[PDB]
């Protein structure tokens, strides 16, 4: 998924 | 005879048996491969003390998981910010820990049954096996990945799948190649006989199919695989062009296909911040007469005004209006752990810089959540890792369930074989289940799986392309989806507690 931004 | 009763050799046996067992799963597809990597482990577990056994399955583990989940490199090396030698031993690391569940079923086999017999490889190896494999996982939210019962997937065992499940399936492996590596090592044909005609039982039960087709209820599914590059993708700029890429892709879609589907996360921005947008978009699906479902970042308010950033699939167009505040989403609930959480993160803080250790972390949705409703539609969501939880897909799987829907990203891990291993575990679903899976990925194996676990329509990886194809809805309860995994574990409780009972005599 990976959240960050 | 020489050589073979040093545990040397043996050792070194077991990583090449461990290694013969990846070969039985997606990109391969050689389901013998698994009978005869557990066919070795079983026999080479033969006449060793508790502790040899014990580093013949750690070693036999470390085979299967060094070469199969060895795909994890690519994501950790590629994306990771670690040093070469740290990246290597984070891999070593995974196999190892893993292995030990592998090793703890040898060791404590051969512990409370050191004669080989028909009552350890057939009564007392598949019932330790499964609790084994139980706790691998269910530790640390667990890992159930190569797991030998999805690699039956096309194999003559799939009929068992959709009364007991996946976890059965491996449950009648370990009978089978415990009582073959029985039949080898003591050059008795009665084991082999008795293997050979419980394998070939459950042939006639993949001709069965619990669920009667609706023809009267076709529609043309589109999903849309965009490609978007992995490490480019959470970025300011590309924002703008996903959402281009995404909508000019399926702005001719709308008005035919019934249902659209995007890869999960391909809205990158937040859910409140790309409110516009999304109004925008559902009035023209709603005017056109289709739907989308596509995954997207939500981050919610609380009782104590925090924020819980939640991995969603939100739903537009007819039969489903979009709204902020609406129940037509499904929150993910099993993250990925380091990917979407640290496990112990109280513990591992100290050790998080060097790590490359998320600070940030998804939080979980609900364990039970109402399948989303889509034009008329009722979808089970499982979101990419939620896919291979077969127990949690039922919980949530409901007979009003017409299509079992999955999004997933596996771009982190490239062209590897792990895609495929998570394919092959989405196939299992949908047999399980009797439901088509309707499955789409950034650039994975976006493809739709038939109620029988067969793909019906797919499209190479690493393309910018949509899978536009009809699906025909299936309805029927299938024994697994009525039942679940306890009709299996009494089985395991009946063999584990003769089998122990029989041990103390
Ligand atoms: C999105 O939907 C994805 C999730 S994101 C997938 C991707 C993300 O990659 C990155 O973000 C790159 C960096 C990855 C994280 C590295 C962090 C390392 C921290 C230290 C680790 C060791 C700690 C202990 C010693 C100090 O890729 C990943 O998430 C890669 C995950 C790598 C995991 C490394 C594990 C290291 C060995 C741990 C051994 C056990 C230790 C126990 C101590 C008590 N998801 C999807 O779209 C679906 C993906 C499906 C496939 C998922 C593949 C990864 C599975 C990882 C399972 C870990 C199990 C741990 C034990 C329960």
């Amino acid at each position: 998924s990976k959240k960050k931004k | 005879a020489s050589l073979i009763e040093r545990q040397r050799i043996r050792l070194l046996l077991a990583l090449l048996f461990g290694a013969c067992g990846t070969l039985a799963f997606s990109p391969y597809d050689v389901w013998p491969a698994a009978i005869i990597s557990l066919m070795g482990l079983q026999a080479l577990t033969f006449n060793r003390r508790p502790l040899q056994s014990a580093a013949i399955g750690f070693c036999w583990g470390f085979g299967l998981f060094g070469s199969g989940i060895n795909w994890v490199y690519v994501s950790i090396a590629t994306f990771g910010g670690m040093p070469g030698p740290v990246n290597i031993f984070l891999v070593v690391l995974l196999a190892a820990y893993l292995s030990l569940y592998t090793g703890l079923f040898a060791g404590v086999l051969s512990r409370l049954w050191p004669k080989t017999t028909w009552l350890r490889v057939a009564i007392a190896a598949p019932a330790l096996w499964q609790v084994t494999e139980f706790l691998r996982g269910w530790v640390l939210t667990g890992f159930p990945w190569l797991q030998f019962g999805y690699s039956q997937i096309d194999g003559p065992l799939k009929g068992l799948a959709p009364i007991m499940g996946v976890e059965a399936i491996n449950f009648l492996l370990m009978m089978v190649s415990g009582l073959l590596a029985l039949a080898l090592v003591k050059r008795n044909w009665r084991p082999l006989v008795v293997a050979v005609v419980l394998f070939a039982l459950p042939f006639p039960l993949r001709y069965i199919q619990w669920f009667t087709p609706q023809p009267e209820k076709t529609i043309q599914v589109s999903m849309v695989q965009g490609d978007i590059p992995q490490s480019l993708k959470w970025d300011e700029g590309q924002l703008l062009n996903t959402l281009k890429i995404y909508y000019n892709a399926t702005a001719p879609l709308m008005g035919k296909s019934s249902l659209i589907i995007w890869p999960e996360s391909a809205i990158t921005d937040l859910e409140i911040n790309q409110q516009p947008f999304l109004k925008a978009l559902d009035g023209e699906l709603r005017d056109k007469g289709s739907s989308l479902v596509t995954g997207i970042v939500d981050a919610r308010l609380n009782k104590q005004n925090r924020y819980d950033t939640y991995n969603t699939i939100i739903t537009l167009g007819k039969g489903a209006p979009y709204s902020y505040e609406s129940a037509d989403r499904y929150n993910k609930n099993h993250l990925v752990p380091f990917g979407e959480f640290v496990p112990l993160e109280s513990i591992l803080r100290p050790l998080a810089p060097f790590f490359d250790l998320p600070m940030s972390s998804f939080s979980r949705g609900p364990y039970i959540q109402p399948p989303l409703s889509a034009n008329g539609i009722e979808l089970t969501a499982a979101i990419a890792y939620e896919i291979i939880l077969g127990e949690q897909v039922r919980d949530n799987f409901r007979p009003d369930t017409d299509y079992l829907l999955t999004i997933s990203n596996d771009a982190w891990f490239g062209k590897s074989i792990g895609p495929w291993q998570h394919f092959q575990m989405a196939r299992m679903r949908a047999l399980e289940l009797a439901r088509p899976l309707l499955r789409s990925t950034n650039n994975g194996i976006t493809a739709v799986i038939g109620p029988q676990g067969e793909i019906q329509a797919m499209i190479p990886q690493f393309t910018r392309e949509v899978l536009t194809t009809n699906v025909t809805p299936t309805t029927g309860l299938t024994p697994y989806a009525r039942t679940g995994n306890w009709p299996l574990w009494v089985l395991t409780a009946l063999f584990g507690f003769a089998a122990v009972l029989m041990s103390l005599r």
